RNA sequence: GGUUAAGCGACUAAGCGUACACGGUGGAUGCCCUGGCAGUCAGAGGCGAUGAAGGACGUGCUAAUCUGCGAUAAGCGUCGGUAAGGUGAUAUGAACCGUUAUAACCGGCGAUUUCCGAAUGGGGAAACCCAGUGUGUUUCGACACACUAUCAUUAACUGAAUCCAUAGGUUAAUGAGGCGAACCGGGGGAACUGAAACAUCUAAGUACCCCGAGGAAAAGAAAUCAACCGAGAUUCCCCCAGUAGCGGCGAGCGAACGGGGAGCAGCCCAGAGCCUGAAUCAGUGUGUGUGUUAGUGGAAGCGUCUGGAAAGGCGCGCGAUACAGGGUGACAGCCCCGUACACAAAAAUGCACAUGCUGUGAGCUCGAUGAGUAGGGCGGGACACGUGGUAUCCUGUCUGAAUAUGGGGGGACCAUCCUCCAAGGCUAAAUACUCCUGACUGACCGAUAGUGAACCAGUACCGUGAGGGAAAGGCGAAAAGAACCCCGGCGAGGGGAGUGAAAAAGAACCUGAAACCGUGUACGUACAAGCAGUGGGAGCACGCUUAGGCGUGUGACUGCGUACCUUUUGUAUAAUGGGUCAGCGACUUAUAUUCUGUAGCAAGGUUAACCGAAUAGGGGAGCCGAAGGGAAACCGAGUCUUAACUGGGCGUU
RNA sequence: ACCGACUAAUGUUGAAAAAUUAGCGGAUGACUUGUGGCUGGGGGUGAAAGGCCAAUCAAACCGGGAGAUAGCUGGUUCUCCC
RNA sequence: GCACCGAAGCUGCGGCAGCGACGCUUAUGCGUUGUUGGGUAGGGGAGCGUUCUGUAAGCCUGCGAAGGUGUGCUGUGAGGCAUGCUGGAGGUAUCAGAAGUGCGAAUGCUGACAUAAGUAACGAUAAAGCGGGUGAAAAGCCCGCUCGCCGGAAGACCAAGGGUUCCUGUCCAACGUUAAUCGGGGCAGGGUGAGUCGACCCCUAAGGCGAGGCCGAAAGGCGUAGUCGAUGGGAAACAGGUUAA
RNA sequence: CCUGCUUCCAGGAAAAGCCUCUAAGCAUCAGGUAACAUCAAAUCGUACCCCAAACCGACACAGGUGGUCAGGUAGAGAAUA
RNA sequence: CACGAAUGGCGUAAUGAUGGCCAGGCUGUCUCCACCCGAGACUCAGUGAAAUUGAACUCGCUGUGAAGAUGCAGUGUACCC
């Protein structure tokens, strides 16, 4: 805190409480006993535990058939409205859609649809699998994941 | 009774004025600190 | 995450002052003073829940006694009678009947006297 | 107000030695 | 019924208490955020005698202050960009200026740029006094302007004691000087403290003073490690390991070998001959490309309900490579500004290349190979290493080699072996930092918080001075900021009126708590003694209920009853602390280690840095465990002890 | 006059962080006074009291090391169960 | 010797919780039933609420969010839910997650407000009285007549220091220890005229600075030539008048 | 008048302006002296308080603040009334 | 107990807001206090502080008690301000 380190007033004599530094947490302006610092909240998560979780997650998405796997999935042009329709026809609003190799148009559509995202095979993270109401995934991606998790 | 401040500008300037301040490496550091502090009166002169 | 505090604080405080309603001067105005007043009131109560049962019993026993004497017999003898009056058990409060039904009482006195004969 | 200058002494001063 | 007598007896409230209602005071709470805080990614890393940082005084249609600016003074020119509105803010008004391109506004480059300040013509109490010399006047005096500091280098001219020659002196050309957040190298260098005292030791080469420099600094091309196998400059990261060691063997301090990663780069001088300006580097002009300093275009919403107001609800459409964000009378993809996306530079510039000009050397042959040095003596200092058996490095002091058949090192020291070439230099990257520019982010704060400063704050104020250093945010959607009338002193303040959704939002203005102070009503209170309540409890006022010893308020009378904290063997204590309220105010964070829980896997478990398609995947360098015993060599389900165990110690489940 | 400060009372939340009133000492001297100068912190100055060095002195003040250290005193905030 | 009073002990009725067992019945909970439940330092267990992230482009909310103030209900408690009034724009279940997470004390910090109390006091015991003006109001201002006080000052001119306090109009909220028509207070306007007074200037004392120079780890120290520095030296105007100043 | 005069020891600034002297230097010149005439003298300060209500004392504070002037009656008097 | 000769011995005129003792004068210093004149204190009007303060419905006595009680026991006394 900004101030000098001068003792505010005599130890003894004034009828006053002891007082030592004008920056004392007990005093008003200036203090904070245990001021925080920038800090790192990154946890570890074992390799085998991460994989262990994805499996428990997939193997639950089927069990609620929230995972619908498809041979090929792609939109014909970089236009959101197209994708909006595909989903409409497929009976879907909230979707993860993990594509095999990922293409330009499928990504630019959905960039603006809020409840729908599209990831490549490597981009699969745990919260998302649970996040969306339905995970799509091309049968091509399935084989990728099949191995990634061993 | 006669108290401690007996004003006199000649002495004031000679002892605390700009030029006096300027005449010593530390006197200059005096200004430097006051400038960095952004003080409106570097040294109370005419 | 800095915590405002102080909305919950006056909640705690008013929670106490409300309990102090009625008390004299600072005891009902000034928290620091009220929180004490509120506690000790509690302390007496907890005590005086037990006292209540004492105070009334001796209230009852006091008036049981005059009525007994009124029918010419001390409380001592009179409870001993009813005790000995072929077992038989009956509250000292319920001797309420001493105030509201004096024949019933005298009637109880006789029954007691008989056992003592 | 302007109203803000307190140079409270030292105790005040006179007397006391209170038998030793 | 009268008279008398005895007995018992309400209504009183000067004031006080409790309760409730309505206020005052006061500014908490919540909501708010052009202010802060921490970072990421990029840019920029300097300014300055061409006069800086920072100021003084000026400057307007202008009295003050702020910003801008400098006697060309909120400005001038020019090149672009943009344009229907403009003449900075408090801040109206006046007088103006402009609308299809010389209004304003934005950017590039110019111009002007008083005085003080390194201040540099001399002086000086900063913003002032005074000069020498040059210039300057159809009114050629005195004033105005320019130049004149010092040091360094170079040249020229001059030139003593002293003749030569030097020193000295004048002029001239260049450069320096001062300021500035950190990072960096260097010269100096504390004590508190820790050791439960204190000298050695620690704190610590820290804080601080000083000098210097760069965009980074430093370091760097083995007289290095290794261990007979090999590696191959420096720097940074993870290991090795809190190990080996150091140590009043206290407190503490603490490597290296080797391994995994980031980035990788190597060259000159110690020189002459020939050939000669041939590589290259910097300074510079041009060109080009690419970033920068203004800009351009940029999709799609309506109906109705509530309301002061729609962006809200409900209905039905539409855009989306645009649902980042802000604003608008409440919450807006489609009202506005943007956003995605696609574009743009007249000029000036950062960065790359390409060349021109200057300066510079390339190349081949044959040579050369860093002495007051290495080492030693004395004294200190550095190496994790405190003199220790102490290698190694530095040097204040005195000394002092060999020179390739030579010399350094391999931790006393010697041999052998191995390995390197000191006593000259340069060198990019991985590394550090953020005064400042741009953009973006937050399980960061929200006015006692957050910067000291959300506000004209380093201000007001305090101090001779260094220096210290505050308080203080919110009317409303919009000022529509209350015309007019009345009391009053052509007052203060108030009541009407009017504006508004609201005036109880009226400027002492959102919310408006608490201490604290009043007015009103109910009940109690003037024969009564104490932590002031609690158990009982009539009466009164009020509601009830249909009564029904019921709710609320008060509380005669009455049983019991000495606050809280702390500290103590023990406190009503006449022992501490608190006048009261409100807000704030004290077991945290990081890294190690061990235990419990829990999860994964299991005789295995797990990766660190780093790579990265960046929470994935890669990376097993490494750490823990599966074997113990012994100081150790070593042995091994055993081992140590001893000549040896009937044994014994530690281990084998 | 000017320079001093021996006694007393008053004053002691003063009129005054050191004075008022009545008396008192020196008053051509080691006198007294205006202006300006020099001496700096383990240092100054001192007809010497540890006096004075800006109402501060057995080591001035301001900033820093700095959150010195405190085996001492104080305080340590919501609830329930064993 | 027999009564009886008497405790939070014993018993009775209802209730909670831990540990037991036995029976109903076991991702247990019932019903019994025996038993245990004072407590400082302190150990263990389980929880409330606050701020913030997700869940959440969800949900609540101008038909009224947060906050404030009442009221009812509810839980063992920290609390919760509902709602009237106020308020006028935000709030967030649930399950997870993270802490500036809870105040009565520290002669704690900041602000606000009490108390003593309408008490002390209103700053020299030189002293006032009356008449008349002005004014909303006159003990205090203006004018007048008395009275009293200083007169080596309590008169007059400056330096130092201040820095518009000067003069004139105007106002009385705040400042004035009361009132205030008055002021050294607010606002506005005015006012400082020099060859001769003074500064600048020439001259130097103390002392300061100091090209070169001597000295010093750096910073710097001392000092020559000089150059600065008045408290001293250096040319010259007097009597009178006039301005509200 | 008097920076005099007398006397004493503790022995009482400096420099310039002013006067005079010449050196280098100029010698008809320039300069120097006088009379009269004329021209120049800038700039900055100048209000007010100043033993105090305007300065140092936090105050309209019984304190502190250097220089200058000094009438009548009594009196030695700047005492005192 | 326990001076002593330059951390000087013994004397000493004069000087001293120096210490001790005595006397004349003098008196309100005292016996022993009375009266008076002025400034406060008191009343009215105006302005308007302070320290302290856990909370107060804040009596006496004898006793108890962390051992010296307005607050505990007992008791006496007491209309409110
Ligand atoms: N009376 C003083 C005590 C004291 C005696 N001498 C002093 C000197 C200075 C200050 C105070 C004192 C007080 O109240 O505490
Ligand atoms: N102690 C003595 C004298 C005294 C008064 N004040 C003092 C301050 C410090 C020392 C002593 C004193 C007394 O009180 O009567
Ligand atoms: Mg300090
Ligand atoms: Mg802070
Ligand atoms: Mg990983
Ligand atoms: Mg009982
Ligand atoms: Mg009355
Ligand atoms: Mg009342
Ligand atoms: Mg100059
Ligand atoms: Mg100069
Ligand atoms: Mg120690
Ligand atoms: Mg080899
Ligand atoms: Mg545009
Ligand atoms: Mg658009
Ligand atoms: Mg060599
Ligand atoms: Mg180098
Ligand atoms: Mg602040
Ligand atoms: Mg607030
Ligand atoms: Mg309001
Ligand atoms: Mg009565
Ligand atoms: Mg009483
Ligand atoms: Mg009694
Ligand atoms: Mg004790
Ligand atoms: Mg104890
Ligand atoms: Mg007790
Ligand atoms: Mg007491
Ligand atoms: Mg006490
Ligand atoms: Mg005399
Ligand atoms: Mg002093
Ligand atoms: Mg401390
Ligand atoms: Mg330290
Ligand atoms: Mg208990
Ligand atoms: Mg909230
Ligand atoms: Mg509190
Ligand atoms: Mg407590
Ligand atoms: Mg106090
Ligand atoms: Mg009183
Ligand atoms: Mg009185
Ligand atoms: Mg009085
Ligand atoms: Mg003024
Ligand atoms: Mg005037
Ligand atoms: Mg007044
Ligand atoms: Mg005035
Ligand atoms: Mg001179
Ligand atoms: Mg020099
Ligand atoms: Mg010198
Ligand atoms: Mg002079
Ligand atoms: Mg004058
Ligand atoms: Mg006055
Ligand atoms: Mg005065
Ligand atoms: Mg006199
Ligand atoms: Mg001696
Ligand atoms: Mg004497
Ligand atoms: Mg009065
Ligand atoms: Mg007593």
């Amino acid at each position: 805190v900004t101030g000098s380190g001068k003792k505010p007033w005599r130890q003894k004599g004034t009828g006053r409480a002891r007082s030592g530094s004008i920056k004392s947490p007990i005093w008003r302006s200036g203090g904070v006993t245990f001021a925080a610092r920038p800090q790192d909240h990154s946890q570890k998560v074992n390799k085998k535990m991460y994989r262990g979780a994805l499996k428990s997650i997939l193997s639950e998405l089927v069990r609620q058939d929230r995972l619908i796997v498809v041979e090929k999935f792609s939109v014909e042009a970089p236009k959101t409205k197209l994708l909006a329709q595909k989903l409409k026809d497929m009976a879907l609003e909230d979707v993860l859609i993990i594509t095999g190799e990922l293409d330009e148009n499928l990504f630019l559509a959905a960039r603006n649809l809020h409840k729908v995202d599209v990831r490549d095979a490597t981009g699969i993270d745990p919260v998302s699998l649970i996040a969306f109401d339905k995970v799509v995934m091309t049968a091509d991606a399935v084989k990728q994941v099949e191995e990634m998790l061993a | 009774m006669k108290r401690t401040f007996q004003p006199s500008v000649l002495k004031r300037n000679r002892s605390h004025g700009f030029r006096a301040r300027m005449a010593t490496k530390n006197g200059r550091q005096v200004l430097a600190r006051r400038r960095a502090k952004g003080r409106a009166r570097l040294t109370v002169s005419k | 995450a800095r915590v405002k505090r102080g909305v919950i604080a006056r909640a705690r405080h008013k929670k106490i002052l409300k309990q102090a309603k009625g008390y004299y001067g600072a005891r009902s105005r000034v928290y620091r003073v009220a929180f004490q007043a509120v506690i000790k009131a509690g302390q007496y109560a907890y005590r005086d829940r037990r006292q209540r049962k004492r105070q009334f019993r001796q209230l009852w026993i006091a008036r049981i006694n005059a009525a007994a004497r009124q029918n010419g017999i001390s409380y001592s003898k009179f409870i001993n009678g009813l005790k000995k009056a072929s077992v038989e058990i009956d509250r000292k409060i319920l001797a309420d009947i001493a105030v509201f039904d004096k024949v019933a009482f005298t009637a109880l006195v006789e029954k007691a006297k008989a056992a003592l004969a | 107000h302007i109203c803000v200058t307190s140079k409270w002494f030292n105790i005040d001063n006179k007397i006391v030695d209170h038998r030793p």
